[PDB]
RNA sequence: AGGAGUGGAGCCUGCGGCUUAAUUUGACUCAACACGGGAAACCUCACCCGGCCCGGACACGGACAGGAUUGACAGAUUGAUAGCUCUUUCUCGAUUCCGUGGGUGGUGGUGCAUGGCCGUUCUUAGUUGGUGGAGCGAUUUGUCUGGUUAAUUCCGAUAACGAACGAGACUCUGGCAUGCUAACUAGUCUUAGAGGGACAAGUGGCGUUCAGCCACCCGAGAUUGAGCAAUAACAGGUCUGUGAUGCCCUUAGAUGUCCGGGGCUGCACGCGCGCUACACUGACUGGCUCAGCGUGUGCCUACCCUACGCCGGCAGGCGCGGGUAACCCGUUGUGAUGGGGAUCGGGGAUUGCAAUUAUUCCCCAUGAACGAGGAAUUCCCAGUAAGUGCGGGUCAUAAGCUUGCGUUGAUUAAGUCCCUGCCCUUUGUACACACCGCCCGU
């Protein structure tokens, strides 16, 4: 934990335009193979998305030292109920049907 | 009758041993 | 020690008996008809064959063998 | 840029074999057998096999652009340069994979391991396979873990032809009361073309052609109306 | 009645005896004891003279612009440019905290709850249906009198007939072309081929003259390395490899981190792997072209293998290029004397904080039972053993370990069941937890 909360507001619209990802286990590292360069530190980041799949509600699948995980439309309704943003603004993830 | 057999031949002189066989057929 | 399998005893025989005509004595015409006729999906073992059914031929040409 | 061709080579196993694994952790559900890479100019077309394919593409392929969503976000190829299909394979009631998923989710449920089991082993023999064994390892109930096995025609352990005749598969059931193991092996037969058996045969088995019938008269002599 | 090398004479580590910070998990003889690919500073240490940032989807309690987060040498700390000093009322700023457990867990228990991969009695040749015989039955035949074989390999006999595993066959591996498919790095020698070649084949001698055994020309090769390897097995090992695994269950000194910090590099040894050749053979004049099997630089990542000059006598303190590799490394006088080293000191040290509480060259010849070794003994039959070095795994070119590789290279036996143990039989039994049994006697 150790979290402060514009980190939280920083990977909330990460995940909000992100969705669907998956992760590698890297918090004493200072560069990232795949997740650098985004102006915040890494150790918190990864941290809030150790936070958003184990508050308990969002199932996670690890093997490989990886982590895929199936956003639950649970986490949708979560995140319009706090964030208050409604669902009207698609994610641009459905083109090239 | 199958989960009876399995139980008979898991252990076939143990603990359930007669109930298994006397369940079989009687 | 050289005892010849039940494969190659069989195979040797089946050989002789269903193409005696072409079959003869010497090594290199048994081994060149042996992979002629025969579908033997190994080279050592069809020399193996090949061997036995020169012994089988040497048997014959003295006499008759029960198998 | 550039690695060592022992590093490119260890490196493109590495490729398939977490490939494998992802998926088959992924869609074992979906009665998923294998997946296959293909060589291709500057690009890498992977084909993947399993026995239903309707689930695995789903409704407009939600799964499938999921699949190949993860997979380039995760192996770090150009955008769009890794595209997975799905066929369906020719060989379903005999391979081991299919067979071992089949156990464990008729295992599942709750439900005694000799009906499944054999059900699962005829479904073997009536799909052609020439021989069968399937071992089920674990919790039988009480203080000691037992094995029990069903085996069915022909089946070979040693030699080279164990790697070109038997496939086997091990898996693990997770039940309630516990893990249970179950290996599942499968020869093929011999078939040539097709790609359904092993091309060789048995290397001690001599096959020789057949003659046909033949009762003549002790002359040819020529008939003419 | 053979032997060679043996554990003793030239390169330290496993785990128990074993004062406190030193004897630190699992493994109770063959099937533990450089084994956990576990080469101990430290991240992996739980024997450790010491601490901290802490862990809660919830069941109950303390209640909001302050209820503190690695974050100053000089008064000190218990090695430490750590704010831990009973100190400053600097500093991300609502993060957090306490008492109970499931929880994003734990390399914390139980491998006498498991799976999977393993070790073995199993390196031996042994196992099993179906149908038919026999028996009331457990069960037995097939699965055998014999001969033969490495082999339940085969011949043959035959209430068994047909079959299935295992063995063989099979894959890899070396051995062979006055042949073949072709390379501006070798000139078809090196590399690697759709292929050939051996098969007990030819001839003798033993074998209901069968399966087969011996011998010899011929032949490169005439019981030619290994790999894979039958059900039932064992409470053998692994939960300390694994969001492989069912929850009984401790503690905040989480068995997370941070060039940091004692050990175990002790020597009256409690044990087990390890470091090592006796003379014109052992070693230098440097006076003729030598082989390695193999390794080598960005998803990680900052660590890869290496050729000329400052020159004391060369690796080399700094530049200097080549190599994603058949292209570069690289055609890599009769025996203690002169003869093989008992501690240990100088030359420029390879640059690894610390090496001494394991990394780092040979020359002065200062003299050590200086010429086959208590009981008990492990391994080995031909390119054996043994002597040597070299390359990988570990990794900083860290080895004394291990896994492979070549070079030098062979005295002894082509046997037996005496010791240990195994198997295709008969036999005895009061054993079946199966002889480490059972059991009798005040």
């Amino acid at each position: 934990m150790l979290m402060p909360k514009k980190n939280r507001i920083a990977i909330y619209e990460l995940l909000f335009k992100e969705g669907v990802m998956v992760a590698k286990k890297d918090v004493h590292m200072p560069k990232h193979p795949e997740l650098a360069d985004k102006n915040v530190p890494n150790l918190h980041v990864m941290k809030a998305m150790q936070s958003l799949k184990s508050r308990g509600y969002v199932k996670e699948q690890f093997a490989w030292r990886h982590f895929y995980w199936y956003l639950t439309n649970e986490g949708i309704q979560y995140l319009r109920d706090y964030l208050h943003l409604p669902p009207e603004i698609v994610p641009a993830t459905l083109r090239r049907s | 009758f199958s989960e009876w057999i399995d139980d008979l031949e898991a252990d076939p002189k143990g603990k359930f041993a007669q109930n298994l066989l006397k369940k079989l057929t009687g | 020690g050289r005892v010849r399998t039940k494969t190659v005893k069989k195979a040797a025989r089946v050989i002789i008996e269903k193409y005696y005509t072409r079959l003869g004595n010497d090594f290199h015409t048994n081994k060149r008809v042996c992979e002629e006729i025969a579908i033997i999906p190994s080279k050592k073992l069809r020399n193996k064959i090949a061997g036995y059914v020169t012994h089988l031929m040497k048997r014959i040409q003295r006499g008759p063998v029960r198998g | 840029v550039q690695i060592s061709k022992k590093r490119k080579f260890v490196a493109d196993g590495i490729f398939k074999a977490e490939l494998n694994e992802f998926l088959t952790r992924e869609l074992a559900e979906d009665g998923y057998s294998g997946v296959e890479v293909r060589v291709t100019p500057t690009r890498t077309e992977i084909i993947i096999l399993a026995t239903r394919t309707q689930n695995v593409l789903g409704e407009k392929g939600r799964r499938i652009r999921e699949l190949t969503a993860v997979v380039q976000k995760r192996f770090g190829f150009p955008e769009g340069s890794v595209e997975l299909y799905a066929e369906k394979v020719a060989t379903r009631g005999l391979c081991a994979i299919a067979q071992a998923e089949s156990l464990r989710y008729k295992l599942l449920g709750g439900l005694a391991v000799r009906r499944a089991c054999y059900g699962v082993l005829r479904f073997i023999m009536e799909s052609g396979a020439k021989g069968c064994e399937v071992v089920v390892s674990g919790k039988l109930r009480g203080q000691r873990a037992k094995s029990m096995k069903f085996v069915d025609g022909l089946m070979i352990h040693s030699g080279d032809p164990v790697n070109y005749y038997v496939d086997t598969a091990v898996r693990h059931v997770l039940l309630r009361q516990g893990v249970l193991g179950i290996k599942v092996k499968i020869m093929l037969p011999w078939d040539p073309t097709g790609k359904i058996g092993p091309k060789k045969p048995l290397p001690d088995h001599v096959s020789i052609v057949e003659p046909k019938d033949e009762i003549l008269p002790t002359t040819p002599i020529s008939e003419q109306k």
